[PDB]
């Protein structure tokens, strides 16, 4: 694979 | 001419499918703006993009940006009430979230199509004034400890903060973005902190106008749209910040030439290779670090991954670059490791350099970039249509970085060749220029050091220089070849005349005693694509725990044989997913119908014809048996899930009895069960796109033809299509599975109340409670109670049967959850009853909206026939059919409902729960009514055994 | 000295190990009596045997003896309500029956032990003033005629009697014996014959006390039964009858040296070769009929079976002497044909002279015989003892035959070896007076005859001389050797002493994950035997038809291989029981203990090692395969009986589901299947009888450790071994599938009302209202409304559910049955609304009696086990806290038991039917009004689309 | 092997 983290809610 | 509009941008370049309408702008402000017209879609939606994120964090209080991200929901000057925002999305069928990366701050929602103004009026004032409100603040933090505590013993987590920790401790990479209890709230007590202040401050220098981007989409006209926006936005305070900007690399020269060891949670093994680049962003229009992730991550014939996996030292590889912020990017190259493979580390990275130097030996090469330009311009002819949220979440991200007429194009399209640049970043990808991270294991007390937030063992070395020199003339190695021409790249494209006796809905074409055709062509989409999807069913799939083992085992021995073959399938819009399921297979091939008869072709013949290497067998088999052992390390609110599911189904293999059935499976025994498996089949399939009645007669045939010729496949009597039925739970029980979880420390629960099989009438009632109690559940068991970050309710529908179930992790034990989850439920019933007849049809429309929404691309209604289909429902017609019938419904209906099924002391109260306790566990606040003595579940077949179980739906 | 006693008998010869109590003696009317006190039965019994049967029928009305038997029943001088004598039985735990034979009528019953006197009272009446009511007559003459019905279309009947046609058209061996309608009713009218007169002339004429003989088993000392007898017996009157001799052969010169071909029913292949012989009764001390029958039975190496089964030709026989009447026997010769052997059969034929030759040409065999004559010494020494109505009914019949104090030992020992005797009978075996009977569905369409009864379509051919000669000639054949000395003998009896804790059911002595073992040491019997029962339970054996059918084939085929080794041993008393389950295999070893680990042994071990052989499976295969689509021609009852097991079980395949599934199993898919089948295992086992806990454990040890060795096999998980369930019909439901039997022009119907799980409360609410109901309902619908011979009620029990269920046969249509069985359950609530307070109590009493009537023999009492077992239910104190409870229960309870459950608008009324129409298909009391019924289109919608109940818990 | 009307 090629290459294609992050705070969030729900 | 208008004040308020700085300017609008010419014509933005869309592709000739996308019949939806675009305009660009920038507000006097300074604000982007991308506008989106579509007078079909069924939801409007908005997002805003603000650059800045975590790392902006002030350095005395770590997630401060991700923290202001969670309370603007919490209540603005014009709209106080805490919930407002959400409720109202709630109401009108729509929903929403946001993210905070380093640089950027995302926030989207989607509304019913209707109520645009309504949902944006609200949204705009997050960015206006926040109350921040003082005991809503104090509230929320928990949610964020939640947040963060679910990601503490996870893998990913612990390696991406470890990455960070062991850079320049100095450069602002290295800040811990999530934030905690601990960092917002113990600590800056501690330290004299105001953070509703510091919420205030933050909010005011940051959140201003320029460094801001909005995308609308809706019904309305592109001079509506603008209107609106302006209206709404035109009033955000431009405070002129500069971006922030990152011109040094966290990895600087101490942090070259590195060995990291690492112990995971997980028995993995892995090996990280990363090399730091300079911010490649601004060569987009040429590209050249995607142009080496091609090359380097390529996985067909002569590629790097072939000779490493040949050597049974790796099984799957990702290179490529990857994002760091303004300033400083990554390139990597990683590799998962089989036991030889972990032993071969120094060998594995020489045959990466050696790879590496026969790319600098041939040069830039065009005719791959050509390709490249070529799939990325048929990628974007015929993309599919996006559902809205997450479209504008996406384009007011990439308004930051893109002309306005670009936005669409620009994350597709190639137009520069740069060999001089594919070359300047080829050099960079050196041994004097490498980090090597590996995570395994045997680590285990060799390690010295540990991370501050997650907690993670490690040691750290210098990597010898007699190392970096035998990498450093790494010859030419003829293993290694560039790809050649991709056969698979399509070029048909038309879209076939729409049939004369075409159907809105998939017909039943053929039904014979080996097989099951459903079919439909595409009469809304029209793009050169197709979907074909087929369930095998063999009784022998699942007859046993060891037969499990051997159905998975032999599905990915194949997936593994192909690999290399269908690669440049995929990189040509062409993909399979097979696995094996509880009745058999699945096997859906999707992508552009031009050369799909090939690869399916090829997949049925490689099954029926199967050939095994011992090797594999070895490696795949060891895999597979730390992946089962790897569920230990699951999140508890899945092994909760998990065991709910062993529980409620008639027949069940657990993870332990499949780990311990599998050292009974040896090459001879899998040989004979390929054969065995493939004797006796049914194929139930849905052929969907861009295909004729014909076209889809043929594939079945040829499917069907495949196995005869190779696997001598014969038939399955009706009756033995044996679909497995939901324990019927007895009037008024209640019963409680429990278990450890011995990984996470918070604990986990599931509560399920089973109502009734599936029918459009009893579907219904479930769905509108579900509707009603959808918000009021997240308000109050997560915003107002704090009870975990994880907190889910909604229909369960499993086997033909049904109930509403909650969903809670939580550091509180899973028993006080219980009781709060049951105190909520009264809650409920007080509030349908003081709601009015006209709130109570609000929620009727919302729950006819969400159901109503039509598919934008294929895949989703294929899904949508594949439901029906699978379920053996063939209800394709459901939506209006159920949609309907909703309309009918009334509060008395519904605290009727309440009443018999679900309440306390309902008469036909049905309720089972699976607690899963924390790693170490025992044995203004509503009121929760006084519980039963639960009957609690000793063992799984015992309880299974002493229960009736229900009937399987009746087909539509 | 009592005139009414003509003579007492000494010392009645019987088994050293026997208990019970012995006196014969002939009263003054002539009638033998043999008197049995067993102090502990807690059934009486007794039968009488009159010496008169159907060969005695009037030429003119044929059945009039069986009709006879049929009316005796119906009432008689002083007890003259119709069924006072079955409804008596009914109240105080008995039952009764008859048979009626060629030169016998036979009468017995049996009752709770303290209502003798009452029962043999009502009994002793059909033998002095029987009423042969003419109403009565008029409807009991339908049961006969739907008894015949019944055999028309049955291959065993029309062969049977297909005999007696083709031989002599004058002998009395030619009579119709069964009667029906025509015979018993019509044919008598147009002839104007007086039905109930002739039945008073033939019992007047017939039933005289000089071709009488008695039996009576009781509590009460030798001297009351003397007196009950007497009391009771002594008024029978003396006709001086001669008794029937038939000195001349139904088979003469012309009816010999013929062929017949005949068209079977079901697709059967048979040669049925016969011998006419003299009567060889008077012999029966040395016994040469049963001497050559054991030879040429035999089975074992060497044997003629063996060489005919090797040459591929037929894969069973049955030979020996046949019983005929006074005068005349029959040697028989019978095999079954594989396609090849039918079209060779001339060939077996001569095989049969050849083998026949060399017994000729080596001549009797003293240790033969000896063998035989010691073996049943030990057979007679070590007897089960018997059930008491049984006892009584066979020993009655054999009192016409041996003086009194041999007659508990007549039919076991043999005496002297008379050389002249076995060459005597095996000179009358030779071509020249033989008779050939083949039957083939191939000869559909080729027969020029009917034979008038049956209707049975056949051909007869003269044998041609050539052929005849031809094996007038048959030589010696290597390959036919005398059997060699039996192996098998048990010669170790010993009785191993009770242990110290032996318990007394049977004891969990052994719980691994690869086997369950349950044991308990004899302690009732003492006799040198013991049973070994165990289910092996696989996934595999039911998987799907295909795997069904392989499970089936393995076991048949071993089965067949390990015969020629295992047939010794059934003669030497050891015997195995091996079949497919739908949970796995069964196995059973019954028998004498001694060599029972030698068999044990060979079995699982020639099981885990078999190898097949592609002749015998192609030929199983083949006969499987007919089995299958045999079941087309059964009785329109099984059928219904098969389509509710089908309607009720979880998963079932059916015989068309095999059936077509059969063509795919192929040899090579067959080798694969069985290490595949035996590779994981669990084991249950009952080891019952005289072996002790270390011997079982190590019998256990021996059958697990062979499996381990040959086969790999290792344990299942607990969650991998599932009972199936019952579907759960809806609260007020009627569901009927329904189907046409092909064959039968009677139609048949099960119903089924279902109550609930077995629980004790349930289980005995349902036990006690079949048993209200139980004389009843034949009553109603057999005797009075006649509306068929096969009319059958009680409970049903499966998958740990249960209810109540009636089977009937009839020419009736079944939505005509279905009323009057509906009309029935409203005649039996008012019946018992208004039954008296003590008739209930009678009726909890009989209930009682039956459920604890003590097993009388080691294997009645390891099937009470077994059953506890299998059933998973593993209740062995069942009977003490069942019957305690049937105590409490009230007529209240039943009521609202039959209020709730069965009546036709309960709440929680459960029901299905099973309608099997006949061939042609498409006053009374108040039957009630009936829901339409939901008409079951596909047994798989029809299970998919309602509930499954739980299984039921372990004790 | 060697060789071996009702109501109810």
């Amino acid at each position: 694979a090629s290459l294609a983290k992050r705070s969030r809610q729900v | 001419n208008n004040p308020a509009i700085k300017r609008i941008g010419n014509h933005i370049t869309k592709s000739p499918e996308d019949k939806r309408e675009y305009r660009g702008l920038e507000l006097a402000n300074g604000i982007k703006v991308l506008l989106i017209s579509d007078p079909t879609t069924d939801k409007s939606s908005a997002a805003l993009d603000v650059h800045i994120g975590s790392l902006s964090d002030p350095p005395n209080i770590a997630g401060l940006s991700h923290f202001l991200q969670h309370m603007l929901f919490l209540g603005t000057k014009k709209y106080p009430k805490e919930n407002e925002y959400s409720q109202f999305l709630s109401e009108h069928a729509g929903s929403s979230n946001a993210f905070t990366s380093g640089e950027h701050t995302n926030y989207y929602f989607d509304v019913s199509h209707e109520h645009l103004e309504g949902a944006l009026d609200r949204f705009a004032q997050f960015f206006l004034s926040p109350l921040f409100d003082e005991s809503a603040k104090d509230r929320e933090v928990n949610a964020v400890d939640s947040e963060h505590e679910k990601n503490v013993m996870n893998d990913a987590w612990r390696l991406f903060q470890l990455e960070k920790a062991t850079g320049n401790p100095k450069h602002p990479f290295s800040k811990f973005g999530t934030g905690n209890k601990y960092t917002l709230e113990t600590r800056p007590n501690q330290e004299g902190i105001d953070v509703r202040q510091e919420l205030l401050k933050f909010h005011s220098a940051y959140y201003s106008s320029n460094l801001m981007a909005v995308v609308v989409l809706g019904r309305e006209s592109l001079d509506d749209l603008t209107n609106l926006v302006v209206k709404l936005f035109s009033e955000v305070e431009n405070k002129n910040v500069p971006l922030p900007e990152f011109p040094e690399h966290p990895f600087q020269e101490e942090h070259l030439k590195q060995l990291y060891k690492i112990v995971p949670i997980k028995d993995i093994r892995n090996l990280y290779v990363t090399f730091p680049i300079p911010d490649l962003q601004k060569y987009y229009k040429s590209n050249p670090g995607h142009y080496l992730g091609h090359l380097i991550g390529h996985e067909g014939p002569g590629s790097l991954l072939s000779e490493l996996k040949s050597k049974g030292w790796v099984n799957t590889l990702v290179g490529g670059q990857k994002e760091g912020a303004r300033g400083f990017m990554f390139f990597i190259i990683n590799v998962d490791l089989t036991e030889e493979g972990l032993l071969h580390v120094e060998d594995i990275i020489l045959h990466m350099f050696q790879y590496i130097q026969k790319l600098r030996a041939e040069g830039p090469q065009e005719w791959v970039f050509q390709e490249l330009k070529d799939l990325n311009a048929v990628a974007f002819r015929f993309k599919d249509k996006e559902r809205p949220r997450g479209y504008t979440s996406k384009i007011a991200g990439i308004l930051h970085y893109y002309p306005l007429e670009e936005v669409l194009t620009a994350e597709y399209l190639l137009e520069e060749f740069r060999p001089d640049l594919i070359e300047m970043v080829l050099d960079k990808l050196r041994p004097e220029n490498v980090r090597v991270a590996i995570v395994s294991k045997s680590f285990e007390g060799k390690t010295d050091r540990t991370e501050e937030w997650y907690g993670t063992q490690y040691k750290q070395e210098a990597i010898p220089d007699e190392v970096i020199k035998k990498w450093q003339n790494a010859d030419l190695n003829g293993k290694f070849k560039l790809p050649t021409k991709n056969e698979f790249i399509p070029t048909n494209f038309e879209i076939l005349p729409l049939e004369k006796e075409a159907t809105p809905y998939p017909a039943l074409i053929k039904d014979t005693a080996m097989s099951k055709l459903w079919f439909k062509q595409d009469d809304k989409f029209f793009l050169p694509k197709a979907n074909l999807n087929f369930e095998f069913f063999s009784p022998f799939a699942y007859v046993d725990p060891l037969h499990s083992n051997m159905a998975y085992l032999y599905l990915e021995l194949l997936k593994d044989s192909l690999n290399e073959y269908a690669y440049a399938a995929e990189l040509a819009g062409l993909s399979y997913d097979l696995q094996n399921t509880i009745y058999g297979m699945y096997l859906s091939v999707k992508g552009y119908n031009d050369k799909q008869p090939i690869l399916l072709k090829k997949i049925i013949e490689k099954m029926a014809t199967f050939e095994i290497d011992e090797k594999r067998f070895e490696i795949i088999k060891e895999a597979y048996m730390r992946s089962l052992n790897n569920f230990r390390a699951e999140q508890p609110h899945q092994h909760a899930m998990y065991y709910l599911r062993l529980l409620m189904t008639e027949v069940a293999w657990t993870k332990d009895e499949l780990k311990e059935a599998l050292d009974d499976v040896t090459l001879p025994r899998l040989k004979a069960f390929i054969p065995q498996l493939l004797s006796r089949l049914h194929i139930e399939a849905l052929l969907h796109g861009n295909i004729t009645k014909q076209a889809a007669l043929g594939i079945m045939q040829m499917v069907e033809d495949t196995l005869i010729e190779h696997a001598h496949t014969k038939p399955l009597l009706p009756s033995q299509l044996v679909r497995y039925r939901e324990v019927q739970l007895p009037d008024r029980g209640w019963f409680v599975y429990q278990q450890r979880n011995e990984v996470h420390n918070n604990s986990g629960i599931e509560i399920y109340y089973q109502t009734d099989m599936q029918s459009t009438s009893e579907n219904m009632f479930l769905e509108l409670f579900a509707q009603i109690i959808s918000e009021p559940a997240f308000n109050t068991l997560r915003t107002k109670e704090q009870l975990g970050y994880i907190v889910f309710s909604g229909p369960r529908r499993a086997n033909g049967i049904q109930g509403l179930r909650f969903i809670i992790q939580s550091e509180k034990p899973p028993h006080y959850l219980e009781s709060r989850v049951e105190a909520f439920l009264i809650t409920m019933e007080k509030s349908i009853e003081d709601m009015t007849e006209e709130a109570f049809q609000k929620h009727i429309q919302a729950l006819a909206i969400r159901r109503l929404d039509k598919p934008k691309k294929l895949s989703a209604e294929s899904a949508k026939y594949w439901g029906e289909i699978i379920s053996q429902q063939y209800n394709f017609d459901r939506d209006n059919t159920e949609v309907a019938y909703l309309k009918t419904l009334t509060k008395e209906d519904i605290i009727k409902f309440y009443k018999e099924m679900l309440a306390v002391d309902a008469p036909r109260r049905h309720k089972v729960s699976v607690h899963v306790l924390a790693r170490e566990m025992d044995s203004n606040l509503s009121q929760a009514p006084a519980l039963p003595q639960p009957e609690v579940i000793q063992n799984m077949t015992e309880f299974k055994r002493g229960l009736p179980l229900f009937p399987l739906v009746k087909p539509h």
